RNA sequence: GGUUAAGCGACUAAGCGUACACGGUGGAUGCCCUGGCAGUCAGAGGCGAUGAAGGACGUGCUAAUCUGCGAUAAGCGUCGG
RNA sequence: CCCGGCGAGGGGAGUGAAAAAGAACCUGAAACCGUGUACGUACAAGCAGUGGGAGCACGCUUAGGCGUGUGACUGCGUACC
RNA sequence: AGGACCGAACCGACUAAUGUCGAAAAAUUAGCGGAUGACUUGUGGCUGGGGGUGAAAGGCCAAUCAAACCGGGAGAUAGCU
RNA sequence: CGAAGGUGUGCUGUGAGGCAUGCUGGAGGUAUCAGAAGUGCGAAUGCUGACAUAAGUAACGAUAAAGCGGGUGAAAAGCCCGCUCGCCGGAAGACCAAGGGUUCCUGUCCAACGUUAAUCGGGGCAGGGUGAGUCGACCCCUAAGGCGAGGCCGAAAGGCGU
RNA sequence: GACGACGUUGAUAGGCCGGGUGUGUAAGCGCAGCGAUGCGUUGAGCUAACCGGUACUAAUGAACCGUGAGGCUUAACCU
């Protein structure tokens, strides 16, 4: 539970070698509305494969 | 170790779990759409689809059966009285899940459950 | 737990009050040191 | 022509804003707005509210061009601390310091 | 010029190291004074029941606190500058 | 004036000798923290330096080669009080 | 009638758990001993450091007690780090 | 037409150091030779201020419990309403004394505080509200008990007491 | 985190019809009983994850990283 001899800022870096946020670059474009949602999701205006699905 | 089990626990005791899925399914058919998280959406489906299955073949005894599982006759009033000819032909599924997005409250995978036949 | 300061103003007044501490000569020196050490609140006042 | 926007004293920590403002290093703006509109975090609330304020400083003060407009440098650097006192058990305290951070967004056409 | 094999063989760098350029936090150094200590020189060497030292509560154009003052309350009269 | 939540914060403009003097305000070191460029680095172990040293990268002279950065690999080497 | 029985309140702390950088500088869940007495609680007083008080443990005297705490002797003294 | 200080740089001395200079800096510095000391820091589990590390780990404070729709709004698991669900009920209900002293309420705001966000709050800004011949005290009467005119007693204070 | 099965050229999941399984004579009517209840309907009814099928819903066109015949020298075979 304790540290006896403080690790350098070197090894503090290499522990942070894998924290990097996964990119969500894979956007989609609508079939018959042309707008952009996230893939397998709905827009801000209720479109999903060219349908007013939620009408909100 | 879950190997070939089912019915996710959703981090509540069984007594709490069953009593929520009542009052979401009561809430589901009254407003016809709900926003929930993804698993509750994914597992309200496995609970509600018995109801409109056991309400096409209308009987006297099945009224209490959807009252023993519901204890809400106003929801039972919408069943059997509109839902009958609404679902004669759908041999099977009645929910088109929609993956909406992300809860700005606490980063949940939000979603949308509906009955299929929508015109309002 | 029953913590030590279970307060009052009736215990407080007749112990650490003005006329209590400015009764005797041994009390009076405290009132004549809190003066000279320049404290605002002399002993206890409401 | 070059322009810079800064949000000073953003109420978080340096590694919390370093992680999403690592992806938008060396990007164009419209792919950066689209990688920050759908990153589910709090720093993506922070700097995407400021990265759009940087392109405002182009279309208004510097180069109105936004289509082919790059982001050159972006580096979140530390700020002060709100040293409150946290109570730990058995009578002893704990000097918490609520962290605070500064972010620059630098926008130009290299 | 092509072909099989044999030997040898960089640029890759998730991060990390070092030097420079860049700030980031930080508030040390130099500089500054109506702050304070030690004394020289005279003067005083007391205030107090024709109500003290130290305080409370009020007073202005005012919300507050400091200074001053006290139902005549940031001030009255009086003789001067 | 633009952007923002008619927030915070910030970029221009105007004052000003200067806003890398802006109310957290003269000067602003070090620890610590990042940005960029250059080099080394994923078969090598060990007080992390020193002696030697290829290549690469640069300021240059004067084109013969020094200066600075890094430093593969190698010889020794078990911190201070 | 009972310093009588059973058992809540109230009280006390027996056993185990948990906790023991605690939710707490002595607790929480499961039980346990009593519960019209030599009991329990509230409020207002009295006693005082070689002194109080004690169904006596050197227990208690503001989480500290084989002599409390603050200031003053006093910058004690230290053949000792 | 740039003092000290800071920050690099080329030179220089056997070392402690010195001298010239680029940038930053914006008003003070001090030769030569001598005089006096709060005169040179790595340690003392030294003091003080600041910043690392463990670590983005642990934990979020009782294992009474949520779920949905609408609205306000820039953004809503937590705020306001409605609809059910679940928990306390010799209490986790409602009044009072103690003790706290605006903590109650409307408008408004989210920097900070609330172990999170927050339009909400016992938070900040502003205003408002507490109305008694009978309620409690003050007031008339004593207990335990404290002072204590004369007095007794004691180096002095002061102790006991009518 | 990996490995595996599918993504409308679909049985990968949920639903659904049936079967299987488990519990036992559902409810509601009528009869017998003043009544509790017993009988008939009725080995009915209800049935988590099990097995066999059915696309009813959910598993989209893309977008994306990954490229553009692969260095030096010698030998042995192509001519």
């Amino acid at each position: 539970a304790v540290q006896q001899n403080k690790p350098t800022r070197s090894k503090r870096g290499m522990r942070r070698s894998h924290d990097a946020l996964t990119a969500v670059t894979s956007l989609s474009v609508d079939k018959t509305s042309g707008e952009k949602h996230l893939r397998h999701h709905i827009t801000a205006d209720g479109y999903y494969r060219g349908r007013k699905v939620i009408a909100k | 170790m879950r190997h070939r089990k089912s019915g996710r626990q959703l981090n509540r005791n069984s007594s709490h779990r069953q009593a929520m899925f009542r009052n979401m399914a009561g809430s589901l058919v009254r407003h016809e759409i709900i926003k929930t998280t993804l698993p509750k959406a994914k597992e309200l489906r496995r609970v509600v689809e018995p109801l409109i299955t056991l309400a096409k073949t209308d009987s006297v005894a099945n009224r209490r059966l959807a009252f023993a599982r519901t204890r809400d006759n106003e929801i039972v009033a919408k069943l059997f009285n509109e839902l009958g000819p609404r679902f004669a032909s759908r041999a099977g599924g009645y929910t088109r899940i929609l993956k909406c997005g992300f809860r700005a409250g606490d980063n949940a995978p939000m979603a949308y459950i509906e009955l299929v036949d929508r015109s309002e | 737990m029953k913590r030590t300061f279970q307060p009052s103003v009736l215990k407080r007044n007749r112990s650490h009050g003005f006329r209590a501490r400015m009764a005797t000569k041994n009390g009076r020196q405290v009132l004549a040191r809190r003066r000279a050490k320049g404290r605002a609140r002399l002993t206890v006042s409401k | 022509m070059e322009t810079i926007a800064k949000h000073r004293h953003a109420r978080s920590s340096a590694q919390k804003v370093r992680l999403v403002a690592d992806l938008i290093r060396g990007k164009k703006v419209s792919q950066a707005l689209d990688i920050l509109t759908y990153t589910n975090k709090k720093a993506a609330v922070l700097v995407k509210k400021v990265l759009e304020s940087a392109i405002a400083n182009a279309e208004h003060n510097d180069g109105a061009d936004i289509d082919d407009l790059k982001v050159t440098k972006i580096f979140v650097d530390e700020g002060p601390s709100m040293k409150r006192i946290m109570p730990r058990a058995k009578g002893r305290a704990d000097r918490i310091l609520k962290r605070t951070s500064h972010i620059t967004v630098v926008v130009s056409d290299r």
